[PDB]
RNA sequence: AGCCAGGAUGUUGGCUUAGAAGCAGCCAUCAUUUAAAGAAAGCGUAAUAGCUCACUGGUCGAGUCGGCCUGCGCGGAAGA
């Protein structure tokens, strides 16, 4: 990690993820273990792929600069780190619902679960996604 | 082979010792316990393999006198020899350095002397059969018998590991080449084998533990001698030796003589220590050959050469005198290695 | 109700018998019955094949019930035995292993995929390839 | 504490203090790194 | 710089298959997951277990860090 050559390099990869993505989920594992992601990222690679690259760079001046053009409503996501869980293959897939089940087992804090964009709304839990 | 029976019950005993929760507390025991297992398990496997093969033979031995079952016998007998030959090398597995070979005439006078001549020949011939080397450094003649006393220097590999079992008096019964008559006599030749240990030397002083004192020299002179610390004393803490010196006027000329004498002291005492220890070792290794402190008998009229350490006798003496004692010394080593396992 | 409070990993050379000597003190770590462990152990030797030292997952509970989860055989023994080679490495300037077909590596990787996970299956083959690199094992198609 | 003429850090928990002009080394990890003078 | 997590999977990786499991004289500096993690910096065990640091995320939010050239100092410094 030298400078904006590589910092924005992550931002370039980030813009590619928004290029095909529509919907997102909230998650905050501030106690997250390897074993946690050794299944949850394995489940991603089994469900529909490794497209869900868990980005915990929720800084308002970092990740938000990555996409002020698309999904503008992500402003107040800055504090209390939330990973933009994008859904590329199949808009509105069951990716939110599977971490919702993990929300019951071990996701102590769900970073204020409210349902991300494309209802273009809030708080009401989006379980009505075409599975 | 009965000694190998002790071997298998020792294997059983490993099952009891190795497996106890509190035995691991003793790093001493546990390490040494594991040392045994390394030798134990391999040679136990060796012996248990032997157990099967052996019993197989006797059941199919005198069974119905059929030569077809003898072919089954033929198979396993060839296996048994080659099998135990491998088992023998495992057991024969330290000291392999060069060694001094001392053989000196005992009781029998001139015939005693003459026989050593023939005896020295067999080891030198044995060496040539293995291409080690041989070089003598001292020799005494019995005026008509070759060697009265000869100290050889055998240079090779695994020398002491083979010639270790020659320590003792050798008794020979034969018609002596000095008898006017045609009588039969008994002569003795003592054989000694000691390992060539390195004879390194110390730095001779190592000036860090040398309590050096100085004082007003005691003796004649004048005003000078009354006020001059020209006498030195060197005290060596590891040995506790004291050397006083007051010869020259200068302390340094006097310290010169002091260091010189202390040099001699420790050097010479350490050599005398080793010298006394070697003769100690030697007299408890040679044994005053007086017809009765034997280990092997070379009987010429009957052509037999027997060994009394394992009570084994052989009726093939000519090849032994022609230096082919490899055969003989192999069973001696085998028997001692059998007792080497039951030594702990 | 007692999951991660007592963990130990065992299982050594599977071609042996009752684990009293080599495993004994490790079992005494919780007061576990060595024979009860042996009932799980011997049922695991006969589970696939004997002659392959494997690492097992043992988690003894308060009520003496321990969960045994065996793993895949390590590549060290597999590449050594299945390829029939005995070279190894450690002397890179003098000693190394000859070549071994990639499908051979992949067949072993097929096995370990099923056990050892990740995201990319070809990377799993690359995992035993990494093993191959340090040990001196040369991989070729 | 060891009294010497040269006092270097020994670990990642060593700390250089200058009490009364005497450079003194405290270490709250292993009480053997404690030094003085120099 | 503090304060919250991870710091692992193949791998007790081939010492001379009894042993140094990121840890003595043993090799090479592999491959995944990625917001991240060295087949490694120490302690402890025959070994493990156990606890840290690199590196990496949120947090509060501004200058901080290590070298180089030199002026003047401090310790190194105890006698009748």
């Amino acid at each position: 990690m030298a400078l904006n050559l590589q910092d924005k390099q992550a931002i370039v990869a980030e813009v590619s993820e928004v290029a095909k993505g529509a919907l997102s989920a909230v998650v905050a594992d501030s106690r997250g273990v390897t074993v946690d992601k050794m299944t949850e990222l394995r489940k991603a690679g089994r469900e529909a792929g490794v497209y869900m690259r868990v980005v915990r760079n929720t800084l308002l001046r970092r990740a938000v600069e990555g996409t002020p053009f698309e999904c503008l409503k992500d402003a107040f996501v800055g504090p209390t780190l939330i990973a933009y869980s994008m859904e590329h293959p199949g808009a509105a897939a069951r990716l939110f619902k599977e971490f919702a089940k993990a929300n019951a087992k071990f996701e102590v804090k769900a970073a204020a679960f409210e349902g991300e964009l494309i209802p273009a709304s809030q708080i009401d839990r989006l379980a009505t996604l075409p599975t | 082979v009965a000694k190998l029976e002790a071997l298998h019950e020792r294997h059983e005993e490993v099952q009891a010792l190795l497996g106890d929760a509190q035995t691991i507390a003793d790093q001493e025991r546990f390490r040494a316990l594991s040392r045994e297992y390394a030798q134990l398990s391999d040679v136990s496997r060796c012996f248990t393999d032997w157990q099967q093969v052996q019993e197989d033979i006797e059941t199919a031995q005198m069974m119905l006198d059929d030569p077809e079952m003898r072919e089954m016998a033929q198979d396993e007998l060839r296996e048994a020899k080659e099998k135990s030959e491998q088992l023998e090398q495992q057991l024969q597995v330290d000291d392999e350095r060069n060694a001094f070979l001392e053989v000196r005439a005992g009781t029998g006078g001139d015939e005693a002397a003459l026989f050593a001549g023939d005896l020295f020949r067999m080891y030198s011939r044995y060496a040539e059969a293995r291409r080690w080397r041989v070089e003598i450094m001292s020799a005494s003649e019995g005026e008509h018998g070759g060697y009265k006393e000869i100290i050889a220097k055998i240079s090779g590999d695994g020398v002491y590991g083979r010639l270790k079992f020659e320590s003792g008096g050798h008794r020979v019964q034969r018609v002596p080449a000095t008898e006017s008559q045609g009588r039969i006599h008994t002569s003795a030749c003592t054989v000694a084998v000691m390992p060539e240990l390195p004879d390194a030397e110390l730095p001779d002083i190592n000036p860090a533990d040398l309590r050096i004192d100085t004082f007003r020299s005691s003796g004649a002179g004048g005003q000078h001698v009354n006020t001059t610390d020209s006498a030195i004393r060197i005290t060596h803490l590891p040995t506790g030796i004291v050397v006083e010196c007051q010869d020259e006027r200068s302390q340094h000329k006097n310290k010169a003589k002091a260091l010189s004498v202390l040099g001699a002291r420790i050097h010479a005492a350490e050599m005398a220590k080793r010298q006394q220890a070697e003769a100690s070792t030697r007299r408890n290794l040679l044994g005053s050959g007086d017809r009765s402190d034997r280990n092997r008998t070379y009987n010429f009229p009957q052509g037999r050469v027997t060994d009394h350490r394992i009570n084994l006798t052989l009726y093939r003496l000519d090849e032994v005198m022609e230096g082919k004692l490899d055969m003989l010394i192999e069973p001696i080593i085998q028997e001692h290695q059998a007792d080497q396992l039951a030594a702990l | 109700a007692k999951k991660v409070q007592a963990y130990v990993k065992l299982q050594v050379a599977a071609g042996m018998a009752n684990p009293s000597p080599p495993v004994g003190p490790a079992l005494g770590q919780q007061g576990v019955n060595i024979m009860e462990f042996c009932k799980a152990f011997n049922a695991k030797t006969d589970s696939i094949e004997k002659g392959l030292p494997i690492p097992v997952v043992i988690t003894v509970y308060a009520d003496r019930s321990f969960t045994f989860v065996t793993k895949t055989p390590p590549a060290a023994v597999l590449l050594k035995k299945a390829a029939g080679i005995k070279s190894g490495s450690g002397k890179p300037n003098k000693d190394k292993v000859g070549k071994i077909s990639r499908a051979q590596l992949q067949e072993i990787a097929q096995t370990k995929a099923a056990d050892m996970t990740g995201a990319d299956i070809e990377a799993m083959t690359r995992s035993i390839e990494g093993t191959a690199r340090s040990m001196g094992l040369v991989v070729e198609d | 504490m060891k009294v010497r003429a040269s006092v270097k850090k020994l670990c990642r928990n060593c700390k250089i203090v200058k009490r009364d002009g005497v450079i003194r080394v405290i270490c709250s990890a292993e009480p053997k790194h404690k030094q003085r003078q120099g």
